């Protein structure tokens, strides 16, 4: 078999892929006659903005061919010139947001700006038109495209290997944890409320800083041994400082809420972003008021706009639930910001 | 009014009626807002 | 899936009228060349005029057969003016049917009046079985849906989660062994008084663990003394210790690898180790053979072994060789053995 043996060349092809969904409201309503455009706004990948794609449809599909036909189209609008191709799909979605009827390209076309290909003579018009269809929707045709831009033309020359020495790991995070466990002659000793705790100062000090600031500041002269943390419980104060130190926290799930109380509070922003993400993970609609009160009284930013956009969403049984009313009574600027926030959402009607 | 507010909403925010209603009178911002998503939406994302 | 939505809602202006004319039952006198009807208008402003001419008699040829319902612009000053109608009766009596519409509409410019002049034969209409005269009147009711099309909507449609910062313990500790912060201790190399934790050096180099937790603390903790190591190989290694990570291993192998092995960082030993590795050519195995057995590492020493036995046919000519028959000769034994029951068994 010989495994392994020398090289592992793993030559690259830059692929990026994004999707694009067009919905235009009332589609068989008026929209003109003859050769006409419905010429859609640019939009890019996402990723800087580089490459500007839009699409184009003609409900009277131009020339002959497609006047019983409908066309679509997809144009580059404006790049840095590189003549960049790409191959796409075009697929016509229901209300259901199932995927029904799917057009893929076959081979990748040649883009230039100006030029356009796409699935000419698309598809029966009648089709469409039929409701015992069902594929117009409160007569809302929904378009749903994804576009599969391929840069390729890079070759990495692999690894050579032929210099077989294992240099094992990195037991940085690891060899932290044991001056904790062990408490290995520590210098100045914490509290929680009444527990005994032991911990130095170089670590905190370099990864928190509240408490640098505690510890030098009118600290160091009178009572550099002896400080009292009264706020935390010390089941999720041993999580923090097995943060601290190991730089990592196994027992985060099952007590952020908390947690992030804490990490809040001494401006440990990485533990303070990693108790947002388990929190954010955890959304509901039973919960989505608790949450945002959470994120908002400690300051959190990700998971506040994140259990925002959550209510937006599901603001349908989210009224129902004691935590809205508790919040709309408590805290009112809360109930407002949702509100300013569904405007943009809502804006159009 | 709360039809108009919602149709309206980009503007009423704006004024100083609205910014005294938010910190006097909550459950109408409640009632405005349970008036705009739970009397209309889906709407794309 | 989704990334962006552009819903480009297109403007719809949907209005209504109707038309009541009291005794067109006998309204052939006046003889109904043209009902020139009355101005109405709808939506913003009243901006847009409209009325509902009749031609009821024969102004037309086949006209004395269908009557005629026929649209009319007053005014309005945008030429191009797209309208697609439905003109239809509001049931009276029971009746909603025979009301058909031009599903395709043309311009209404300003002074033109597109339309249409066959509804309904004549009889029929007037028939009092079909209920079309109730009570000497009839209604009348376009729904004419006028549009414009200047409408696009963006939409972004971001979706993530919340990106977590990477760890940066490394690279903190590190900064603290820069800025040495509530430094408890002071390290000496060749003059030099550099000054250290107790807790991060004592608990990743055992060999610096046993002088100071020997109940030396006072006396050696304040002024620990090194002489070995010379202050760039030890700065490179106290930034190894506290980082982990050793930026420039390369240029300085041999002596950071006697760093290494002095107290006994059984990483950075092996990074050394492997930096040696890719250092080997056949004049200089000599002192790395030399170097690999003198601090106790296992994998050099078998790498330079290996790489003698491969390339003694030069080796044996270079004063390295020399000098390690003369003064070594055990290394020369161990070479010796393990060309022996390997790499030439077959003669």
């Amino acid at each position: 078999s010989g495994p392994v043996a020398e090289s592992w060349c793993y030559t690259q092809i830059k692929v990026v892929k994004f999707s694009y969904m067009w919905t235009i409201n009332n589609f068989s309503f008026c929209r003109e006659e003859m050769g006409e455009v419905i010429k859609s706004s640019t939009f890019s990948s996402g990723a800087n903005d580089k490459l500007k794609w839009c699409l184009r449809v003609n409900p009277k599909g131009l020339d002959e061919e497609s006047k019983d036909y409908l066309s679509l189209y997809l144009l580059l609008v404006s790049c840095p010139k590189s003549e960049v191709r790409a191959k796409f799909k075009f697929s016509i979605l229901n209300a259901k947001g199932e995927e029904t009827k799917a057009m893929e390209s076959q081979r990748a076309y040649r883009f230039v700006q100006g030029k356009d290909w796409g699935f000419k003579k698309f598809i029966r018009r009648d089709f469409l038109l039929d409701e015992a269809n069902g594929l117009l929707p409160d007569d809302k045709l929904t378009l749903f495209c994804e576009v599969s831009v391929v840069q390729d033309s890079v070759n990495i020359s692999g690894q050579n290997t032929m210099n077989m020495v294992k240099v094992p790991e990195c037991r940085l995070a690891d060899e932290l944890g044991g001056l904790w466990e062990n408490s290995r002659f520590t210098d100045c000793c914490l509290c929680v409320a009444g527990q005994e705790f032991q911990a130095h100062k170089a670590i905190l000090a370099a990864r928190s800083p509240v408490f640098s600031a505690m510890f030098e500041h009118e600290m160091e002269e009178s009572k550099k041994n002896r400080v009292e943390i009264n706020d935390v419980e010390p089941e999720v104060f041993k999580e923090m400082m097995c943060f601290i130190y190991t730089g990592k926290a196994p027992n985060l799930d099952k007590m952020a809420d908390d947690l992030l109380a804490a990490a809040d509070k001494y401006a440990l922003e990485r533990l303070k972003v990693m108790c947002e993400d388990a929190l954010c993970s955890n959304l509901s609609v039973e919960n989505a008021a608790e949450i945002l009160i959470l994120a908002d009284l400690h300051s959190a930013d990700q998971l506040k706009t994140q259990a925002v956009d959550f209510i937006n969403y599901h603001a349908s049984d989210v009224l129902e639930t004691s935590g809205w009313k508790s919040m709309v009574v408590s805290h009112p600027h809360l109930v407002a910001e949702a509100y300013r926030s569904l405007a943009s959402a809502q804006c159009p009607f | 009014a709360v039809d108009f507010i919602n149709y309206h909403a980009s503007d009423v925010l704006e004024t100083s009626g609205w910014k005294s209603m938010v910190v006097s009178h909550p459950h109408l911002v409640a009632e405005a807002y349970r008036s705009l998503a739970s009397a209309q939406c889906p709407f794309l994302g």
